């Protein structure tokens, strides 16, 4: 079933603050605010942690879309191949999310990845979860939905019960 | 893809 991070980096805080930095041209920028708070308040509910939306400066979870290289070792690479990518929690880098703006992402109304989908699994590497081998699990590592019992199993190991 | 750093 599910994974962790190897000596279980975990948010040490109750609050978590994110922030969207970069926005897609495939959505309105409310849109991605919207669907990236669906995806934490996901996660959310299962455990006693709370999410925080800044609009400037550095949060705990820096989420947003580039092409190519951006600043960490892990440069997007076009059309195709990886997609998005997320890191565990931790200072600077840790918990930031990054999704390839050389894909199409939608809402569901139109043709694209489902970015409430990927929004979920990337958020849920930003809060401490690996993959799953529960082919069910939203943490499973290959691409209308809900947490499978496993990734609520694995969320609530790391964070307890809300 | 999750990674640590
Ligand atoms: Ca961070
Ligand atoms: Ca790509
Ligand atoms: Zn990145
Ligand atoms: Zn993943």
């Amino acid at each position: 079933g599910y994974s962790l991070f190897p000596n279980s980096p975990k948010w040490t805080s109750k609050v978590v603050t994110y922030r969207i930095v970069s926005y897609t041209r495939d959505l309105p920028h409310i849109t991605v605010d919207r669907l990236v708070s669906k995806a934490l308040n996901m996660w959310g509910k299962e455990i006693p942690l709370h999410f925080r939306k800044v609009v400037w400066g550095t949060a705990d979870i820096m989420i947003g879309f580039a092409r190519g290289a951006h600043g960490d070792s892990y440069p997007f690479d076009g059309p195709g191949n990886t997609l998005a990518h997320a890191f565990a929690p931790g200072t600077g880098l840790g918990g930031d999310a990054h999704f390839d703006e050389d894909e199409r992402w939608t809402d569901g109304s139109s043709l694209g990845i489902n970015f409430l989908y990927a929004a979920t699994h990337q958020l849920g590497h930003s809060l401490g979860m690996g993959h799953s081998s529960d082919p069910n699990a939203v943490m499973y590592p290959t691409y209308n939905f809900k947490l499978s019992q496993d990734d609520i199993k694995g969320i609530q190991k790391l964070y307890g019960k809300r | 893809x999750g990674f640590v750093x």
